[PDB]
């Protein structure tokens, strides 16, 4: 059949956590 | 400080914080009171307004203005000796000197029962509103636009809506923007490093410049010649 309001938001979801994940690897270096 | 302290209106620093898409939803509402924690934490005698009032003493205590932040000084109207400190614990209570004041609220308490007092303090400049009026300093200006900034961003890293490296950023821009901002008004210009100069060099050393308002401090020390 089809309902999509509950895939959307878990997979909405999971690209959330994977682009927290991304971001936590970003680092602005600090030596000259 | 070097340069002139030249007013204006709050909304100025908005049209900065504007500019960042994420800092859409500040109002003047958030930018006052996000500057006067700034005015506040950095402590520049220089954004204060200079202002002398006398008042009268009626016993030990007086009625102290309704815009004081800081008092320079408290002296005697009628002599000019300045007040120094209440140190005493017992003071304008008897059993069964060198003049004092001390203040806590919108009162004052002195050593003198029935005197008139200059205060000499400092206040917020407000506007036409009864605001806030802040320097055009454009690092004055940068680094409370970076206050600002740090704040909500703090906000919203708490809420999980800002990456760390973001926050990171701002917090190191906002470190770096207070210390040139407390520099560019802390360090004298050439006609203050005048007047430290003579302080600073006195033959005769000058040790009682408490007494008067400060007002002989810069003065440059003579020696006749024999």
């Amino acid at each position: 059949f089809g309902s999509g309001a509950i895939g959307y938001e878990f997979d909405n979801r999971y690209l959330n956590n994977q682009e927290m994940s991304a971001v936590a690897k970003q680092r602005l270096t600090s030596l000259p | 400080m070097v340069n002139n302290i030249n007013w204006v209106k709050l909304p100025v620093i908005l049209d900065r914080l504007l500019r960042h898409p994420l800092l859409t939803d500040l109002n003047l509402e958030t930018a006052i009171q996000y500057t006067l924690d700034f005015i506040s934490a950095m402590g520049l005698p220089n954004v204060y307004v200079d202002k002398i009032e006398t008042i009268d003493i009626k016993e030990y205590r007086g009625e102290l203005p309704c815009d004081l932040i800081s008092i320079n000084q408290v002296r005697l109207h009628k002599n000019g000796i300045a007040l120094r400190a209440m140190t005493d614990n017992f003071n304008a209570y008897p059993t069964h000197g060198e003049p004092s004041f001390k203040t806590q609220g919108r009162v004052i308490f002195t050593s003198i029962k029935h005197e008139k007092v200059d205060i000499s303090y400092k206040a917020i400049m407000l506007d036409d509103e009864g605001l806030p009026l802040i320097p055009d300093n454009p690092i004055f200006l940068k680094t409370l636009e970076l206050y600002i900034k740090k704040e909500w961003f703090t906000i919203l890293f708490d809420m999980g809506k800002i990456s760390p490296a973001v926050l990171n950023n701002t917090q190191q821009e906002y470190a770096f923007k207070a210390g040139q901002c407390n520099n560019e008004f802390v360090i004298p210009s050439v006609s203050e490093m005048e007047a430290i100069t003579n302080m600073w060099n006195q033959l005769i050393p000058r040790v009682t410049e408490f007494r008067r308002g400060f007002k002989n401090l810069g003065d440059k020390e003579y020696i006749r010649v024999h």
